[PDB]
């Protein structure tokens, strides 16, 4: 059992989606009708993959997942496209008209159409299951829906399923792909709003991502579709202790433990290895310590921060492929004897390691080389709250002139709903800041 | 006088599966739980731990509970995983996610009473129950939360039976999750009140034994459980096999415990040796004398001359003059009269048995309650305030119910213990 129900919400979200179930497809050799042969109990299991599919009578495999967007033209490209067949039509969910880049909307006025239609598939799914682990949720920070609809989907999930366990992978704002002015108002308001709904989140910063794409795979303007393929990668990563089995597999919980001091404190930083294109990977491999030294070059990272100018409460490294402990611990011995890595004094310096044997995937096409092992490191630092430093500077410069508050207000908001988030977030650097004093 | 054994968690299952394997193979039992031995001793008191079935069939006094079916299910599929009995498989589905709360309060307190209603089972079919054994860790949530919730109720339904156990204790040396020192304190707390009698299993023993003496580079759980079993089959051979000393486990108690309370013992073994290595020398008796004594083969991290013996039990195995081994081990006593308490007259026992372990001509077993194992419990406690202090991590256990005071209560009462071990150590 312990089964994950994916959702998500808005374009990022479900395109971030089409990448990432694509990939789990390839991973687990499922064909784009949802057939697999390589499973030979037709209509059920409580095999590892099972966690994000089930399994029809005729032998398909079905996504766990709903996607959401209240405008129809994204979804309507998964209707109609490659893999249309491995979702039911009710997992397709859309309104006519999105949120306008206004938190206000994907909330309220918009949201509040669909609200109860989504929480009806989602029960649909959740009764299917025999031991439901929780929800992974899939948002932007910036869009209307992103940001608006997901903090009214994540209140009522906290309504209807307790203290289940909801995970976010959030996509945080960069100026080079940005779509609206207001990113940072919506950045703040949903921050503010999910922080009690949500047990671990997972931000991805566009402009990281942005930058990993140009300087180490050469792509001169990179797209949507570069950036999804990385971050799906990522993604997978995380999930694979969940989708695989495996002696040294340690599920995404037991790290979970380590990441999360207290409930606020639940942003992981992630950093990914290796990101090398075919050209250069070839007659080139990157050993178990070389990958792991990448780890701790900030130009890897999910986020833009500098965690050499903070202090580390958790360290963990999720390895697939061909590797094996010994390894690993002789490349964290070296490392820890050459890297600006700091714990804070409350807590235990060591890093908890876990490996999936099954090597990493590429999608066809794709500008990834294809590589015999990979890591993901998920790390508890104080830096990552620079992340919200720099949302929250542009907060403040646009809410001191009330710009643009009117499209809110006009949608039933109130400027202390504004206040409120951002002395939320204020509250958040400080802890941030507390956690990495010395004890007394 | 029949034992009932139990079983909790992952590592409570896998040391537990694999101490099955090495006795039954010292007891002749083969997986189908058929017996094929050449020596009537194997048979003399095989019902302490065995229930006899139909065919003549020898099936463990076991019970095997854990809140998820991943390590059982790997225990029915292991090598001796057919000689248990089926109906004492009692597992849940939710885990305890390494939570001592869940363990103890919430999960595990749902799937309590379906254990207690095996231990009942397999109780009213014994003659004599003399009492009960636990394999666990403290450093989880199932074996340690739901354990000790096991023991207390176990001692409210058989108060005067004796409750034993082998605490395998966490180490960052060895380490799944960084609450471990919080798990463990809070059993401790347990196993202080409502055990008699409890082998400290340290894992940064048998990591340090694996790495510096038997020089594996990367030790796996796997060899860890080799030096594990080799213990526990020699601490329970007394139990196993006839004698007249610390036979029961009641004599045993009153033996090696002068104080209720200060009954954690440091068990060791010679030689050390690991997995496939083939021995082709077999030690003379002061070579196993030397070793079984040396902090090198101690399976508790503490070193024996920070503190002084209130109790020893010895146990040689195999083919040996029995004078040299008097011999030697009053010698040892002579030689180092400092280490042992002048106030308990003659406080070294020990025993002989003439089969030896599997691969070896000869093994001897170490049981000491010494004064110095407060230093495993100092460390504990030292891993535990740094995280305690800033309150690190403790909302997995309120979110369960529990307080902060509960913590605290348990921190206090670990250091009493500390400091009653120190008490002695002066005397
Ligand atoms: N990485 C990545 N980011 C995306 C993608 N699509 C949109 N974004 C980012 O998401 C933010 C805009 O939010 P959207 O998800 O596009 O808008 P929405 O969720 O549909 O909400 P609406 O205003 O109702 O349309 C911008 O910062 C974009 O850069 C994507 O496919 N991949
Ligand atoms: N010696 C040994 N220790 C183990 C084993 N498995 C887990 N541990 C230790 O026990 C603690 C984890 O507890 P665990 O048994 O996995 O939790 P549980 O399943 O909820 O009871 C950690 O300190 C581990 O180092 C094992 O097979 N052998
Ligand atoms: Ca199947
Ligand atoms: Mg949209
Ligand atoms: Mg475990």
């Amino acid at each position: 059992m312990r089964e994950c129900i994916s959702i998500h919400v808005g374009q990022a979200g479900v395109q971030i989606g089409n990448a990432c179930w694509e990939l789990y497809c390839l991973e687990h050799g499922i064909q784009p009708d949802g057939q697999m042969p390589s499973d030979k109990t037709i209509g059920g299991g409580d095999d590892s993959f099972n966690t994000f599919f089930s399994e029809t009578g005729a032998g398909k495999h079905v996504p766990r997942a709903v996607f959401v967007d209240l405008e129809p033209t994204v979804i309507d490209e998964v209707r109609t496209g490659t893999y249309r067949q491995l979702f039911h039509p009710e997992q397709l969910i859309t309104g006519k008209e999105d949120a306008a880049n206004n938190y206000a909307r994907g909330h309220y006025t918009i949201g509040k159409e669909i609200i109860d239609l989504v929480l009806d598939r989602i029960r649909k799914l959740a009764d299917q299951c025999t031991g439901l682990q929780g929800f992974l949720v899939f948002h932007s920070f910036g869009g209307g829906t992103g940001s608006g609809f997901t903090s009214l989907l994540m209140e009522r999930l906290s309504v209807d399923y307790g203290k289940k366990s909801k995970l976010e992978f959030s996509i945080y704002p960069a100026p080079q792909v940005s779509t609206a002015v207001v990113e940072p108002y919506n950045s703040i308001l949903t921050t503010h709003t999910t922080l009690e709904h949500s047990d671990c989140a997972f931000m991805v910063d566009n402009e990281a991502i942005y930058d990993i794409c140009r300087r180490n795979l050469d792509i001169e303007r990179p797209t949507y579709t570069n950036l999804n393929r990385l971050i799906s990668q990522i993604v997978s990563s995380i999930t694979a202790s969940l989708r695989f089995d495996g002696a040294l597999n340690v599920d995404l919980t037991e790290f979970q433990t380590n990441l999360v001091p207290y409930p606020r404190i639940h942003f992981p930083l992630a950093t990914y290895a290796p990101v090398i294109s075919a050209e250069k990977a070839y007659h080139e491999q990157l050993s178990v310590a070389e990958i792991t030294n990448a780890c701790f070059e900030p130009a890897n990272q999910m986020v833009k921060c500098d965690p050499r100018h903070g202090k580390y409460m958790a360290c963990c490294l999720l390895y697939r492929g061909d590797v094996v402990p010994k390894d690993v611990n002789a490349a964290i011995a070296t490392i820890k004897t050459k890297r600006s890595i700091q714990f804070v004094d409350w807590c235990p310096t060591g890093f908890k390691v876990g490996i999936n044997y099954q090597p990493p995937t590429v999608v066809p096409g794709g500008d990834l080389a294809k590589v015999q092992r990979a890591v993901c490191m998920l790390s508890n630092t104080t830096a990552i709250a620079e992340a919200w430093a720099r949302l929250d500077h542009k907060f403040d410069l646009m809410y001191a002139k009330r710009a643009f508050v009117h499209w809110y207000v006009g949608e039933g908001m109130e400027e202390g709903e504004f206040s409120e988030a951002r002395e939320d977030m204020a509250a958040l650097e400080k802890d941030y800041e507390e956690v990495g004093v010395d004890s007394v | 006088r029949e034992i009932v054994h139990i079983q909790a968690g992952q590592c409570g299952n896998q040391i537990g599966a694999k101490f099955w394997e090495v006795i039954s193979d010292e007891h002749g039992i083969d997986p189908t739980g058929s017996y094929h031995g050449d020596s009537d001793l194997q048979l003399e008191r095989i019902n302490v731990y065995y229930n006899e079935a139909t065919g003549n069939k020898y099936v463990p006094r076991a019970i095997l509970v854990d809140l998820e079916p991943g390590t059982m299910d790997s225990v029915r599929s292991g090598p001796f995983g057919q000689i248990f009995r089926p109906d004492n498989f009692v597992f849940g589905q939710s885990g305890a996610g390494n939570n001592w709360a869940k363990g103890h309060y919430t999960e595990g307190a749902e799937l309590v009473d379906s254990v207690l209603d095996v231990v009942r089972k397999e109780s009213e079919s014994c003659d004599c129950l003399q009492g009960f054994q636990l394999t666990h860790s403290l450093g989880g949530g199932t074996g340690s939360g739901m354990g000790t919730l096991l023991i207390s109720k176990i001692r409210e339904e058989y108060p005067d039976r004796i409750m034993n156990t082998f605490s395998v204790m966490p180490s960052p040396k060895v380490s799944d999750t960084v609450v471990e020192p919080y798990n463990a304190t809070l059993s401790v707390h347990q196993l202080v009140e409502n055990t008699d009698e409890t082998y400290c299993i340290d894992n940064e023993a048998l990591y340090d034994i694996c790495f510096r003496t038997l020089k594996l580079t990367t030790p796996t759980y796997g060899d860890l459980n080799h030096l594990v079993s080799a213990t526990m089959s020699g601490v329970t051979t007394c139990l196993r096999f006839p004698g007249q000393l610390n036979a029961d486990l009641r004599k045993l108690a009153v033996n090696m415990v002068p104080f209720p309370r200060l009954h954690f013992f440091m068990p060791g073994f010679a030689p050390l040796t690991s997995r496939g290595s083939q021995q082709y020398r077999a030690l003379t008796v002061p070579e196993l004398t030397q070793q079984m004594f040396d902090s090198k083969n101690m399976m508790a991290a503490c070193d024996p001359r920070h503190g002084r013996y209130l109790t020893v039990a010895a146990i040689f195995r195999g083919r040996m003059s029995m004078k040299e081994v008097d011999e030697q081990m009053l010698n040892v006593q002579n030689k180092n009269s400092s280490y042992f308490v002048e106030w308990i007259p003659n406080n070294v026992k020990t025993a002989v048995c003439d089969i030896p372990p599997r691969g070896l001509k000869m093994s001897a077993t170490f049981i000491g309650n010494s004064t110095a194992i407060q230093e495993l419990f100092k460390r504990i406690s030292e891993q535990f305030t740094a995280m305690f202090r800033r309150k690190a991590f403790l909302h997995w256990y309120t979110g369960e119910g529990m307080d902060e005071m509960e913590f605290t209560e348990a921190e206090s009462n670990m250091n009493d213990l500390v400091s009653e071990y120190q008490q002695y150590q002066d005397a």
